[PDB]
C-alpha cells in the first residue's frame, strides 16, 4: 500500500517522465494530481491536461481511479473526465505502475478508437467529418488546456 | 408458495424446484445426542416437510457435552421428549414429532432415514429393509476425534446436477465445416470433454439452432469441436453456445454388501492408508459394545484397548482384509471411544444434513459411500493425558474430559476470547464455546461485538434468534441465548454494539487487546477482515478466519511468529464492466441491471442530496462551482427538483414518470441510432453492430404492456416518496391520466466565449434563496433490497427488463434482479456448521500452544461435490537486514517518541541504513526528495508533534502508540525492506 505508492513515486522522481509529472496532493499519498502534455502529432498539441488519481485502500490489488480535469474533446473521454481504459476497470492487475497508466493515456490521446466509443456524437463526427473534428479539438484545447 | 422472505439466501443455493421437492419429504432421525440434534436442527432449518425423532433412552449428565437442548433439570427424562419441544421452535413450517417405538413397516412413511448411536446389527436390520424399498439411508458415527458417514440412496439414484455450477455459456466467433467452434478474443469457454452444448442465434448454420445437445471435444483453451456439420452448412458466423446438463445414474450398495468391499471417500490425500484401518476399527468398536452390554471401552484404559485390538485382529482375519493393522492408531480409536466433542458433532452434522438434502432433492453429487474423518492432530501434547486425568468427574464436560482430560479443561475454562461479528458463524461459534465450557473459569471472559440488527431472512441459518427477536441487536440476543444454554456463562460474556474499524479504537484499544487470548472473525467483508488482521498482527494475537460461499467454505489460522497473516494472500476481486459497455452497448442482463441501479441512484438519490445540501450549506454553490466536475449539472438538478419540476399531486408524478420513460427508453436509443446507423461499418469494413454489440430499437409506450405499467408505477411511487406525496396503486387512475398525454416532439441533433459562466449565474440566481425555504427537505431514497414495499427492486427490475427489450436481451425476473443488484451472498446452514466445527477443531490446537507449523491445518471444502482438503499454513517470510534474520510480518521496531532527526540518526548508526521515506497512516511525514526548507522546519519536531501538525488533528487521549511505515536504502543505494516502527507515545 503505502510502500508501493512511495516506490512508484520515487521511481517517477528518479527517472523524469518528461511528458508527465505526477505527485501527491499536499501530503496525502492516496490522492495524486498528474499532468499530461498534449502530443505534438495530435490536435491537442501545446496543451496541459490535469488528472486526478485516487488510490483505493486495497492498492495495488484494485485499480486506481484516474479522471481528467481539463476539458478535452475526445471520443473516449466524456464530460466527467472518465477515461475508457481497459486497464482501469476489469483488466487491472497488481503489476502496472502509474507510469504505464500515464503512457497508455498519452497513447490514447495520440490516436482515438471510434469503433468502441464512449461519446457517440464525437465518434460520429470523427468518422464522418474529420476536418470539423480537428477544428473542434483545436478549439477545445486552446480554450481549456491553455491558461 | 415458498416463503421467499425467509429462504432468500438458501434459494440462491438450492433453487425453487429443489426446495419444492424438499418440502414434500419426510426425514426420520434415530438418536438424539449431539450429532443427532445437530442433524435435526440443520434439517429443520433447511425446510423439509417434517422431522420425527426416536430416542427413548433417559438423559444422563455426560450427554450435555454436545447436546445444547438439554439442561441439568432434565436428567432422567428421554432425550427425544425433552428435545422435540425445543426443536419445534426453529422453523414454524416444519413440525417435529416423537415416536415411542419403531417398527420396520413404519420406516416406509419416510423419505430419508438417518441413524446415529446405533449398533451394527440394528443398522443391518434397518438397511436390509430401506434398501429394497428405495429409501435413502444415512448412518453417522462420532467417536472422540474420529467420525464416519455412510450413504445408501438405492441402486438407481438419479442426480440431475453433479457439481452445482451454473451452465457454461459463451459467444462464438466462427464455426468451420469441421465443427471447430471458436470463442471470441481472450475468452475461455471452460468446457470439458464429454460435455453437451446447444447453439442459438447462429448465422449461416440454422441447423445448429434446433437445440439438440451435441458432444464437446476440447481442442484448446479457446476452441473446441462438436463433430461434423457438413450437411447443415459450410461455415457459421456468430451465435451463442450454452452447456446442457444431463442426469446421471448412481448405483449404491447395501451396508451388508459394502462391509466386505467398501468404497472410500478420502478427505485428505496425505493419509490414504487410514480409512482401511478405520473400517476395521469401527466394526471392532461395535463388536466390543455388543460383547459388553453396550459399554464402550473406558477412556485411556489399557486392558480395554488390548481387548479391542484383539477384536480388530479377529475382524481383519474374518473379512480377508489384506491390510496390516496400525496398532497405535487402532488403540487411539479405542482410547477415545467415549469422547463426545461438539466440534466433531457440528462438522459431521453439517455433512450429514447436506447428505439428507441431497437425498431429498436429488441434487449435487453425494458421498459414495464411506467417509472416514479424523482430526487426531488436535490431541494436546503439553498436558498429561492418562487414565487418571480422563476419568469422568460427574459433570457436563465428561464427554470432552474423556478426550482431553481435566488439565486441558482448566486451560479452556480460563480463555479470554474475542469474537468479531454475530452472524451465522458467530452463533455457531458461541454455541461451540458454550458447550466446550470456554471462559467458565475465574479468569475467563468472552467479548462479542456486532452493530447489525436481526432481520427475517437471518433466521434461516442463525438458530439463536427467534421471530419475536426481529429488530433487536444481534450481540445481546446471542449472549442471552448462550447464557441460557450454559448457565455457567452468566456474567462471563460482554456484548457490544460497536463496528470494528478505525473509529472504534477507543473501545478496542491497548488495554482491551492486551488481555485477550485469541480473536475469531465471523465477518462477511474484506475490509473488516483486513483491519482485524492488522490489529492482531500488531498485538501478536492468534486469529481464526473462516468464510463460506454457498456450499463452499474455508478456514485459516494465523499464529504469531509462525505463519503469515490474512493480508498476505490475494483473492479474486469483483468484476466491474467497462463504462462504455454499460452506457451504450450492453449484451448481458448484468449490464442492464447495473445501468438500472445507476439510473436509480441518479434519479432518486443524487439530486435530492444536492438539493438538501444547497438548502443547508450557506456557501455550497461557490464550492460546487470550483470543486464539482459538472457545476452545470448540479445547478440543473437543483433547479429541476426545486422549481421547474416540483410535483403538487400524484398526477404530476405519473406525468414525470411517463416523461422519464420516453427520455430513457425511446429518445436516447434514437440518438444512438442516428449517430451509428444499423448499416454503418467500422474502419476495417466489418458491420458495426456485430458480435458483442447488439443493435437497439426504440420502445413505444404501450400502457397495456405489463412492463411499461410496472415501470410507470414504480417511478411515480418513488418520486412521490421523494416529495412526500400520497402514492396509489389502482390502475384506473394511471390509465385515466396517461391517456391525456401529448408527447413532446423529438428529432436527433447533428451538432454543427465566456457567456457560459453568465448562463450558469443566470440559472443560479433563478433558484430561490436558501433563506426563503427554512425546514423544507426532500427525502432521498436509500437503496434497500430486503424490503418489498419500497418499490426499489421493482423499479430496478422494470428498468432492466425495458433496457433488455431495447437490445433484445432475455429479461430476468425479480428474483435474479434482487440477487444481482443487491450483491446477495448465497448462504447455507450446513456450510456454517461445518466451518464452525473446523474452527473449533483448530481452537484446541491454539489453546495447547502447538509450535510446529505442520500441526496446524487450513481447511477448504465444497459440499456440492463432497470435497474436503487440508493443507499446512504458509510460513512467514524471512529476510536479511544488516546480517540478521528478521521476520517480515511479526517483527517491529520499538522506539521512544524521539525527534525525527534522532530517529534518522538511530537508523543510520544502529542498522546502517539511510532513511528515505517515513509515513504514518495516510500521510507522508518525511521524504528524501522534499525541499530543504520543509525538512528544516520538520526535523527538530517529535514524531507525535509531527503527526499532529501534518494531519491537523490532535492525538486522542487513549492513543498510546504510533505505527510508522519506513522505506530506507543501504549504504550503496540498494533498497532494503525493514519492519514497521512502533513509536511509544
Ligand atoms: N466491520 C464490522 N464490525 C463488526 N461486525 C461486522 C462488521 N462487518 C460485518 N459485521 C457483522 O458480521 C455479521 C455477518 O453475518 P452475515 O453476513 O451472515 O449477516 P448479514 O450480512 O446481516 O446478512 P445477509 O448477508 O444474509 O443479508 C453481521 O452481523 C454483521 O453485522
Ligand atoms: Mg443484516
Ligand atoms: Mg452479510
Amino acid at each position: 500500500a503505502l510502500k508501493r505508492i512511495n516506490r512508484e513515486l520515487a521511481d517517477l522522481g528518479k527517472d523524469p517522465p518528461s511528458s508527465s509529472s505526477a505527485g501527491p496532493v499536499g501530503d496525502d499519498l492516496f490522492h495524486w494530481q498528474a499532468t499530461i502534455m498534449g502530443p505534438a502529432d495530435s490536435p491537442y498539441a501545446g496543451g496541459v491536461f490535469f488528472l486526478s488519481i485516487h488510490f483505493p485502500t486495497d492498492y495495488p490489488f484494485k485499480p486506481p481511479k484516474v479522471n481528467f480535469t481539463t476539458r478535452i474533446y475526445h471520443p473516449n473521454i466524456n464530460s466527467n473526465g472518465s477515461i475508457c481504459l481497459d486497464i482501469l476497470r476489469d483488466q487491472w492487475s497488481p503489476a502496472l505502475t502509474i507510469s504505464k497508466v500515464l503512457l497508455s493515456i498519452s497513447s490514447l490521446l495520440t490516436d482515438p478508437n471510434p469503433d468502441d466509443p464512449l461519446v457517440p456524437e464525437i465518434a460520429h463526427v470523427y468518422k464522418t467529418d474529420r476536418s470539423r473534428y480537428e477544428l473542434s479539438a483545436r478549439e477545445w484545447t486552446r480554450k481549456y488546456a491553455i491558461g | 408458495t415458498i416463503d421467499e422472505g425467509l429462504y432468500s439466501r438458501q434459494l440462491y443455493v438450492l433453487g425453487h424446484e429443489a426446495m419444492k421437492q424438499m418440502s414434500q419429504s419426510n426425514v426420520l432421525i434415530i438418536g438424539c445426542k449431539g450429532l443427532g440434534v445437530e442433524i435435526a436442527k440443520n434439517v429443520c432449518l433447511a425446510g423439509v416437510k417434517s422431522v420425527t425423532l426416536y430416542d427413548p433412552q433417559p438423559t444422563r449428565i455426560e450427554d450435555l457435552s454436545s447436546q445444547y437442548f438439554l439442561t441439568e433439570d432434565d436428567i432422567g427424562v428421554p432425550r427425544a421428549k425433552v428435545t422435540v419441544s425445543k426443536l419445534a421452535e426453529l422453523n414454524q413450517y416444519v413440525p417435529v414429532s416423537v415416536v415411542d417405538e419403531l417398527s420396520t413397516e413404519y420406516l416406509k412413511n419416510f423419505k430419508c432415514v438417518v441413524v446415529t448411536e446405533t449398533s451394527l446389527t440394528k443398522q443391518l436390520e434397518i438397511n436390509d429393509f430401506t434398501h429394497k424399498n428405495h429409501i435413502a439411508y444415512i448412518a453417522a458415527d462420532s467417536r472422540g476425534l474420529f467420525g464416519s458417514i455412510f450413504c445408501d440412496f438405492g441402486e438407481n439414484f438419479i442426480c440431475t446436477d453433479t457439481d452445482g455450477n451454473e451452465p457454461l455459456t459463451g459467444m462464438i466467433a466462427s464455426i468451420t465445416d469441421d465443427g471447430v467452434v471458436t470463442m471470441l478474443e481472450e475468452t475461455r469457454h471452460g468446457l470439458e470433454n464429454g460435455d453437451f452444448v446447444k447453439f442459438t442465434e447462429v448465422k449461416g448454420m440454422p441447423g445448429l439452432n434446433d437445440g439438440t445437445p451435441r458432444k464437446v471435444e476440447v481442442k484448446g483453451p479457446y476452441t473446441f469441436s462438436i463433430g461434423s456439420v457438413k450437411d447443415l452448412g459450410s461455415a457459421g458466423y456468430n451465435g451463442v453456445f450454452t452447456q446442457v446438463k444431463v442426469p446421471t445414474k448412481i448405483s449404491f450398495k447395501s451396508l451388508r454388501e459394502s462391509l466386505k468391499d467398501p468404497e472410500y471417500v478420502y478427505p485428505d490425500f496425505g493419509k490414504m492408508m487410514r480409512p482401511p484401518q478405520y473400517h476395521i476399527a469401527f466394526q471392532a468398536l461395535s463388536a466390543f459394545a455388543d460383547a459388553h452390554e453396550g459399554s464402550l471401552p473406558r477412556p485411556r484404559n489399557d486392558i480395554d484397548a488390548a481387548e479391542f485390538f484383539e477384536f480388530c485382529k479377529k475382524i481383519a482375519s474374518t473379512l480377508q482384509f489384506d491390510v496390516e493393522l496400525d496398532e497405535k492408531l487402532i488403540k487411539e480409536i479405542s482410547y477415545q471411544a467415549r469422547g463426545d466433542l461438539v466440534a466433531m458433532s457440528a462438522f459431521l452434522g453439517g455433512a450429514v444434513a447436506q447428505e439428507v438434502l441431497k437425498a431429498t432433492t436429488s441434487k449435487f453429487y453425494p458421498l459414495k459411500q464411506y467417509f472416514y474423518f479424523d482430526s487426531l492432530e488436535s490431541l494436546p501434547s503439553s498436558v498429561t493425558i492418562s487414565e487418571e486425568t480422563c476419568k469422568p468427574r460427574g459433570c457436563r464436560y465428561d464427554g470432552q474430559i474423556a478426550v482431553f482430560g481435566s488439565e486441558f479443561q482448566e486451560k479452556i475454562a480460563s480463555l479470554s476470547t474475542f469474537l468479531v461479528g454475530a452472524g451465522a458463524i458467530g452463533c455457531e461459534m458461541l454455541k461451540n464455546w458454550a458447550m466446550m465450557g470456554v471462559a467458565t473459569g475465574e479468569s475467563g471472559h468472552i467479548s462479542v461485538t456486532d452493530m447489525d440488527s436481526i432481520e427475517k431472512s437471518n433466521l434461516n441459518r442463525q438458530f439463536l434468534f427467534r421471530p419475536r427477536d426481529v429488530g433487536k441487536l444481534k450481540s445481546e440476543c446471542a449472549s442471552t441465548a448462550v447464557s441460557i444454554m450454559n448457565p455457567s456463562l452468566t456474567g462471563k460474556i460482554t456484548s457490544y454494539q460497536e463496528r470494528v474499524g478505525p473509529e472504534s479504537e477507543g473501545i478496542f484499544g491497548d488495554e482491551f487487546f492486551e488481555k485477550l487470548s485469541l480473536v475469531t472473525n465471523a465477518l462477511d467483508n474484506v475490509e473488516a477482515r483486513m483491519y482485524v488482521d492488522r490489529r492482531c498482527v500488531f498485538f501478536e494475537k492468534p486469529l481464526l478466519e473462516s468464510g463460506t460461499l454457498g456450499t463452499k467454505g474455508n478456514t485459516q489460522v494465523v499464529v504469531p511468529h509462525l505463519t503469515e497473516s490474512y493480508g498476505s494472500s490475494q483473492d479474486p476481486p469483483e468484476k466491474s464492466f467497462p463504462i462504455c459497455t454499460l452506457k451504450n452497448f450492453p449484451n448481458r442482463i448484468e449490464h442492464t441491471i447495473a445501468w438500472a441501479r445507476d439510473l436509480f441512484e441518479g434519479l432518486f438519490k443524487q439530486p435530492i442530496d444536492n438539493v438538501n445540501m444547497y438548502l443547508s450549506s450557506p456557501n455550497f454553490l461557490e464550492t460546487s462551482l470550483k470543486t464539482s466536475s459538472n457545476p452545470r449539472e448540479v445547478l440543473e438538478n437543483i433547479r429541476d427538483y426545486l422549481v421547474t419540476e416540483k410535483p403538487l399531486s400524484f398526477e404530476e408524478c405519473i406525468m414525470w414518470a411517463r416523461l422519464q420513460f420516453d427520455k430513457f427508453f425511446n429518445n436516447n436509443i434514437q440518438q444512438l441510432l442516428f449517430n451509428f446507423p444499423k448499416d454503418s461499418v467500422t474502419s476495417t469494413g466489418q458491420p458495426f453492430w456485430s458480435g458483442p454489440k447488439r443493435a437497439p430499437t426504440p420502445l413505444s409506450f404501450d400502457i397495456h404492456n405489463r412492463e411499461h405499467f410496472d415501470f410507470i408505477v414504480a417511478a411515480a411511487s418513488l418520486y412521490a416518496f421523494n416529495y412526500g406525496l400520497k402514492s396509489e396503486t389502482d390502475p384506473a387512475i394511471y390509465e385515466r391520466v396517461l391517456a391525456g398525454y401529448n408527447p413532446p416532439p423529438f428529432a436527433p441533433k447533428s451538432g454543427i466565449a465566456n457567456k457560459d459562466k453568465q448562463e450558469l449565474k443566470s440559472i443560479a440566481d433563478s433558484l430561490p434563496p436558501p433563506s426563503s425555504l427554512v425546514g423544507f427537505r426532500l427525502t432521498p431514497a436509500e437503496f434497500e433490497k430486503d424490503d418489498d414495499s419500497n418499490h426499489h427492486i421493482d423499479f430496478i427490475t422494470a428498468a432492466s427488463n425495458l433496457r433488455a427489450m431495447n437490445y433484445d436481451i432475455t429479461p430476468a425476473d425479480r428474483f435474479k434482479t434482487k440477487f444481482v443488484a443487491g450483491k446477495i451472498v448465497p448462504a447455507m446452514c450446513t456450510s456454517t456448521a461445518v466451518v464452525s466445527g473446523l474452527v473449533c477443531l483448530e481452537l484446541v490446537k491454539l489453546v495447547d500452544g502447538k509450535k510446529k507449523i505442520e500441526e496446524y491445518k487450513n481447511g477448504f471444502f465444497n459440499l456440492a461435490i463432497g470435497l474436503f482438503t487440508f493443507s499446512d499454513p504458509i510460513a512467514s517470510p524471512k529476510m536479511k537486514v544488516n546480517g540478521k534474520e528478521i521476520d517480515k510480518i511479526w517483527d517491529r521496531y520499538n522506539l521512544p517518541d524521539c525527534t525525527l532527526q534522532e530517529l534518522i540518526d538511530y537508523f543510520q548508526k544502529e542498522e546502517g541504513l539511510e532513511v528515505t521515506m517515513l509515513s504514518s497512516g495516510v500521510s507522508l511525514l518525511y521524504a528524501n526528495f522534499q525541499p530543504p526548507k520543509k525538512l528544516a522546519e520538520r526535523l527538530p519536531l517529535k514524531i507525535s508533534e509531527l503527526v499532529e501538525q501534518i494531519t491537523k488533528k490532535k492525538l486522542e487521549p487513549f492513543r498510546k502508540h504510533l505505527v510508522l511505515e519506513i522505506c530506507c536504502d543501504d549504504a550503496n543505494g540498494e533498497d532494503v525492506e525493514v519492519p514497521f516502527i512502533c513509536i511509544k507515545l
